[PDB]
RNA sequence: GCUCCACACAAAUAGAUGGAUACGAAUAAGGCGUCCUUGUGGCGUCGCUGAACCAUAGCAGGCUAGCAACGGUGCACUUGGCGGAAAGGCCUUGGGUGCUUGCUGGCGAAUUGCAAUGUCAUUUGCGUGGGGAUAAAUCAUUUGUAUACGACUUAGA
RNA sequence: GCAGUCAAGCGUUCAUAGCGACAUUGCUUUUUGAUUCUUCGAUCGGCUCUUCCUAUCAUACCGAAGCAGAAUUCGGUAA
RNA sequence: AGAACUGGCGAUGCGGGAUGAACCGAACGUAGAGUUAAGGUGCCGGAAUACACGCUCAUCAGACACCACAAAAGGUGUUAGUUCAUCUAGACAGCCGGACGGUGGCCAUGGAAGUCGGAAUCCGCUAAGGAGUGUGUAACAACUCACCGGCCGAAUGAACUA
RNA sequence: GCCAGCAUCAGUUUUGGUGGCAGGAUAAAUCCAUAGGAAUGUAGCUUGCCUCGGUAAGUAUUAUAGCCUGUG
């Protein structure tokens, strides 16, 4: 005996109201936002020793 | 008779020398050697005989024959050609039944009315003597 | 990240020592041949460290190196031209298992009686055959199990019954606290070669009747830079 | 490019199938499919009984008897996957699928008929190898079909037949190459085989 | 689209006291001059003090590959602003040409990472000359000693609707 | 990430011959002869000197890999049973009431009977797999010995019997009753 | 009123316009031929789509003269066997009856006017005279094992 | 809930600003199972009869428990 | 929640979003031919079961997302990367052996010797061996790991990111 | 008067075949010659496993296969 499945239909309503949640919390998170280190030259690069040479 | 008796499930394998036809593309129907492997997808092949250009190629363009040849991995077209003569691979392919339907189909395609006009009344007089055989 | 095997990780005081360890043991027995005349190689393949430590007390003077035999290889030299002095990777090349290599300046024949007449006991050590044949009696089994009257010994402990019934393939039941069996179970016979739980079962009875003595191969003198070869045990 | 085309459902795949069958039958073909209890899915079996469970708990509530019937054979299954590709509540979908006929085993007369497949439906091509499936008979009998076992006594005596016929064929067929064989050198040959016969 | 390798040079303006400015060259992999000089400008604006006003484009060209039918195995640096600061990669591709590797790897990258055009850097392309400085195993598995494998699935591309033959995935 | 060609090696003594079409394995020695599909395996086979076989895979991943050594186990099983056996001792306990094991010919179906398992009137029966020979160990007390070449079918049976005399509803701590596997091994 | 045939006229229409041309099984494997130890065998060979195979000349296919072979095919009889999943079809024996483009000849076609799809593949209905044989149900009545009425269930020359 | 402590991480191109998971302290009244138990302003409940959900009270099968047995407690599948 | 522009609906049909006043495209006379927008091309359904590179198996996958909610993570499912380490003076995994000595260290207790507890936690000999990681014993014993060595013969481990 | 066919033209449009040219590193390449270099090491040679001639590690830079780079 199998049980039920919720559906994946959309119904207007949620779409328009996640669009709209979205749309405020853009603005909250524009409001709160008013409050590098060079990775280098990685390994496995098998002609890394020639880098160093460019330098001088 | 107590040995063992595993099968063997030949293939045709993908490896330098191992001819194949191309099936699609603008050689369309033209033959060239596998020269090197690039990946499990890829490889470079060279027909100078036929005049395909050496190219990367992948393998779904291309069918592999049972045919190969002796020939070094990376070889330029020059040593290709003449690999590919001393072995002389375009003789075998002519011999092979493949090559055969191919060359037949499209004599079939080049026939005149006439000409398919000829070729049943070919076939009749084939036909009463094969059912005398019969 | 995943579908693999979890190390157990466990929380203790020691640590590996690493390259560090290896290079002192280099250094150790390069400055050493410099400073001792006599250098000998002793195979030691299963030993106790008492008995190592008797060994070494018998001289405070002279010197005993144990360690990798790859590295002791490399400091006398495997080549003839790596080699710290003359003839010497002859004698590098005798080093087979457990090599404990010793520095002295004694008299040969004095190391040549010490290591044939040193000889002690020890257990049978598997893949060897041992001088002895068991039957454990078919009533109670004891801790010495057929070695003494067992009016002196003690029934042996119950939590040893799932290791002699599944790990050493012995027949077991216990009746209280006692184990127990029904029938003489034979281990070993004399000239039978040992197997690994064989081995075990007269380690847990408690039965060291085997000779251990040391084996001598070589040895190489500094003044004349040659080696010679003895095989003495 | 014939009046009617018998399909083997063995080995195909059910979905592609009923797409290439209805849009078949659309255009005018009539298509006659066997063999529909050897029909393949893809998945597992238990995900696929599963789906039919999901479908079988629904039904109309204040009288069961007007509500979605759910069929156990495979042809029924196969038509109604079919079905929901067709627009089969115009009177162009009824007569599309009155062009269709579907059949547990091969019987009469189609049994001494050619049958064909179709190879962008075929399991062994569409589908990866190391991929489970599920076959259709089995889950029919899983969710109440009460025939698997007469189907397989009945085509154990068709195979039995349709083996005495290519044996028979094959012997004639031996005798015919031979006798064109010998026939061939002939001067009549050698013009065929310029002109390609 | 199909890439193509685009030298490129920016002057930026002179000016009285300053004739004859440095003249800045890169390399641009791209599908045409327009998208190839906006790439300049964007990399040039990070580098130095120029602008698009401010500088000019001096001679835009096309690099052929030398060798367009030997193959290599090419090494490829590439790094991406995400999520935290910038972090390297270092993939290698055995192919023909330099635009062939970028393109599979813009397509990797798409495929194993969802990363995009817009976040992608190239740092450096690089044949690798000699053998055993190839370091990843996916490359290392196809430089073996007469290396042979087969196809084992074969499936026919089907012209008809309808077969008459049962078909066979052999070779 | 698509291995190129992986192998594994199944060494095969002198005695033993094996038939391998397309994935049907027979494996013929001394003690009898073994039978195994792997049809669902997807792998390739091959032969090198008679003394060695290979399974290949190409172009597959980590449960592919997986799928070729236990088949590699497998066939090794098959050699190791038809040459030497595969030999199961078992040993039946009781505290208070004791066990009666035997064993019952009915329509030529060979079933194990254990009767009086922790005082009970229930029959439990437990049919013997083909390939599979019972005999009660002599001189040894309340063991019982399941010999054979397929150890699938040898450990399956041992499994059947101890678990048909599971104890239900009591503190096992206290109630050891019960059939429990002593040895495995070879004969 | 019904019934077999010696058929004037009506009828072919979810859509004829050469032929729906019969093994099973597998696909990291198979088909065909051949040999022998009969097997999970050896050898050879094939696929890489039906782009095949078979039919296919004659006025929508005529009227005739021959050559070579005893083959091919149609129509109606005729022998025997098989087939029950929805068998309704498959194969076979014989003798008739025509045709044969396997090969060589002789006559006719025309004006459908420069194309018009240019029509070609059962019977019920009335001539047909084949032309003889002679059942039920329902209503009404009745029964009550049934029943709102219908229905159901029984009986009655 | 309030106010705090700590610290795995995050950390204006900050080492000594800020944020901060998991843990954790205080307040709630008391230490000797005497607590006499003691209610303090809301703008519905009851018949017939059917079905459904599981978030299972009982029945069925299992797991872990100092589970001797007996009974019981916790939990898994299960409507 | 308040104010300030802008755009649209209200007055507005058309194509698409399965359907929809305010979303995408695009604004309207009646017809014909061609090309497109937005959206789409397995069948319903007009149009590629097209080509190419990868990834993914979900015991009710997914088929516009939104560090918009469930939200912060968890998982021995999978793929690709980054950093740090070990390794022919032999790495990882397996087996085998060693795993010591002062010492049964001091308090405590009916007893506790590395392992009920409190607090020291040192030196020696070593290749290495904790005043001891766990099982266990009334206490010892025995086993075990931590650490070292032998056999094996080439790659391996951990932490992170996506 | 009604429905149609064809030829040659005009306007709008769609879809094929073919030719001549200009550029770019005056494409790059391929190809030819030449100087070096090396390995996923060709021939030859050395030592061995050694199932009748296949073999492992050492040598040797084109030899009785070739490849790479530069220059022209």
């Amino acid at each position: 005996r199998v049980r039920k499945r919720q559906s994946r239909r959309t119904s207007t309503k949620l779409k328009e109201g996640i669009k709209k949640k979205a749309s405020a919390h853009r603005k909250k998170e524009k409001k709160m936002a008013k409050k590098k280190k060079d990775p280098g030259i990685p390994s496995n690069f098998p002609y890394k020793a020639k880098i160093l040479e460019e330098i001088e | 008779s107590t040995d063992s008796i595993v099968k063997a499930s030949n293939w045709r394998l993908v490896e330098v020398g191992r001819v194949v036809l191309i099936k699609k593309g603008q050689s369309a129907g033209k033959l060239a050697a596998i020269v090197e492997i690039i990946d499990q997808k890829k490889v470079l092949i060279d027909g100078p005989k036929a005049g395909v250009p050496r190219q990367a190629i992948n393998l779904g363009q291309v069918v592999l024959t049972p045919l190969t040849f002796a020939l070094p991995r990376g070889a330029r077209t020059a040593t290709v050609s003449k690999k590919w003569a001393a072995a002389a691979v375009c003789e075998k392919w002519a011999a092979s039944s493949w090559a055969k339907k191919i060359a037949q189909r499209e004599r079939r395609a080049a026939l005149t009315d006439f000409e398919r006009f000829q070729v049943m009344v070919l076939r009749k007089q084939k036909r009463y003597t094969v059912k005398k055989a019969l | 990240p995943r579908s693999k095997r979890s190390k157990l990780v466990t929380l203790a005081q020691t640590d590996k020592k690493g390259r560090e360890n290896k290079e002192r043991i280099f250094d150790e027995v390069r400055e050493a041949l410099d400073t001792y005349r006599y250098v000998w190689v002793l195979h030691l393949d299963d030993v106790r460290t008492p008995v190592l430590q008797e060994i070494r007390t018998s001289w405070a003077g002279s010197k005993l190196i144990m360690g990798k035999r790859k590295v002791l290889q490399k400091a006398l030299g495997e080549k003839r031209e790596e080699e710290y002095k003359e003839n010497l990777y002859q004698l590098s090349k005798l080093c087979s298992g457990v090599t404990g290599l010793l520095f002295t300046d004694e008299d040969v024949n004095t190391v040549k009686e010490y290591f044939k007449s040193y000889v002690r006991s020890d257990y049978s050590r598997p893949n060897t055959k041992a001088p002895l044949t068991f039957t454990i009696p078919e009533g109670i089994v004891y801790s010495r199990g057929g070695q003494i009257p067992a009016e002196e010994d003690v029934p042996m402990i119950h939590s040893l019954e799932p290791t002699m019934r599944n790990k050493f393939e012995i027949p077991t039941k216990i009746k209280a606290g006692k184990i127990t069996i029904d029938s003489p179970y034979l281990v070993c016979t004399e000239g039978e070669k040992l197997d690994v739980r064989q081995a075990l079962i007269l380690k847990q009875f408690g039965i060291a009747a085997s000779e251990f003595k040391v084996k001598v191969s070589a040895y190489y003198d500094n003044d004349s830079s040659t080696v010679e070869s003895t095989n003495i045990n | 490019v014939e009046p009617v085309v018998v399909i083997d459902g063995k080995g195909h795949l059910v979905g592609r199938l009923a797409s290439v069958v209805a849009k078949q039958l659309l255009n005018g073909q009539k298509i006659v499919v066997v063999r529909a209890e050897e029909l393949n899915i893809s998945g597992e079996f238990f995900r696929n009984k599963l789906k039919y469970h999901d479908f079988l708990r629904k039904a109309t509530a204040f009288n069961k008897t007007r509500g979605p019937f759910h069929f156990r054979a495979p042809s029924r299954i196969f038509y109604k996957a079919l079905r929901g590709m067709v627009s089969h509540k115009t009177a162009r979908g009824k007569a599309a699928l009155e062009r269709l006929k579907v059949f547990e085993g091969i019987p009469p007369p189609y049994d001494k008929k050619k049958r064909v497949v179709v190879p962008q439906a075929l399991r062994v091509l569409r589908l990866k190898p190391g991929r489970k499936y599920t076959t259709l008979g089995k889950l029919s009998t899983s969710v109440g079909w009460k025939y698997e076992d007469v189907v397989a006594k009945l085509e154990a005596k068709r195979k039995v037949s349709s083996a005495e016929y290519y044996a028979k064929k094959r012997a004639f067929t031996k005798k015919v190459a031979s006798a064109n064989a010998t026939a061939a050198e002939s001067d009549v040959a050698k013009q065929l085989a310029a002109l390609g016969y | 689209a199909h890439f193509k390798e685009y030298q490129v040079i920016g002057r930026r303006l002179p000016t009285e006291s300053v004739p004859e400015p440095k003249l800045f060259r890169m390399r641009i992999f791209a599908s045409n001059e327009v998208i190839a000089k906006s790439r300049y400008w964007y990399f040039l604006q990070k580098l130095h003090k120029v602008k698009k006003a401010s500088g000019e484009i001096v001679s835009i060209n096309q690099i052929n590959e030398a060798h367009p039918t030997k193959v290599k195995n090419f090494g490829v640096w590439v790094r991406y602003d995400s999520r935290s600061g910038t972090h390297n990669m270092y993939k290698e591709i055995r192919d023909v040409s330099r635009v062939a590797a970028v393109e599979t790897l813009y397509q990797d990258m798409a495929a194993r990472h969802r990363a995009r055009f817009r976040s992608i850097h190239i740092l450096k392309v690089a044949e690798i000359e000699k053998t055993a400085d190839v370091k990843r195993q996916y490359v290392k598995q196809f430089l073996t000693k007469d290396l042979k494998f087969p196809l084992p699935h074969r499936v026919q591309k089907s012209t008809k609707t309808f077969s008459y033959k049962r078909p066979s995935t052999f070779y | 990430m698509k291995y190129i060609q992986t192998e594994q090696q199944i060494e095969v003594p002198e005695g033993v011959t094996v038939s391998i079409k397309s994935r049907i394995v027979k494996v013929v020695g001394p003690r009898g002869t073994l039978t195994k599909n792997l049809k669902h395996i997807d792998v390739t086979f091959t032969k090198v000197n008679n003394q060695l076989i290979k399974v290949a895979v190409h172009n597959g991943g980590r449960k592919h890999v997986a799928a070729l050594r236990t088949v590699k186990s497998l066939v090794d099983n098959m050699i190791t049973g038809v040459t030497k056996g595969y030999k199961y001792k078992m040993r039946y306990v009781y505290a208070h009431f004791p066990i009666n094991v035997n064993i019952v010919e009915k329509d030529g179906a060979k079933f194990i009977e254990v009767r009086n398992f922790l005082g009970d009137k229930k029959i439990r029966n437990v049919p013997v797999r083909d390939g599979v020979t019972i005999e009660f160990s002599t001189n040894v007390k309340d063991e019982i010995v399941l010999s054979g070449n397929s150890v699938e079918d040898v450990s399956q049976n041992a499994a059947d019997l101890q678990q048909i005399c599971r104890v239900r509803n009591k503190d096992i701590r206290k109630f050891l009753d019960g059939i429990y596997v002593s040895h495995k091994g070879f004969i």
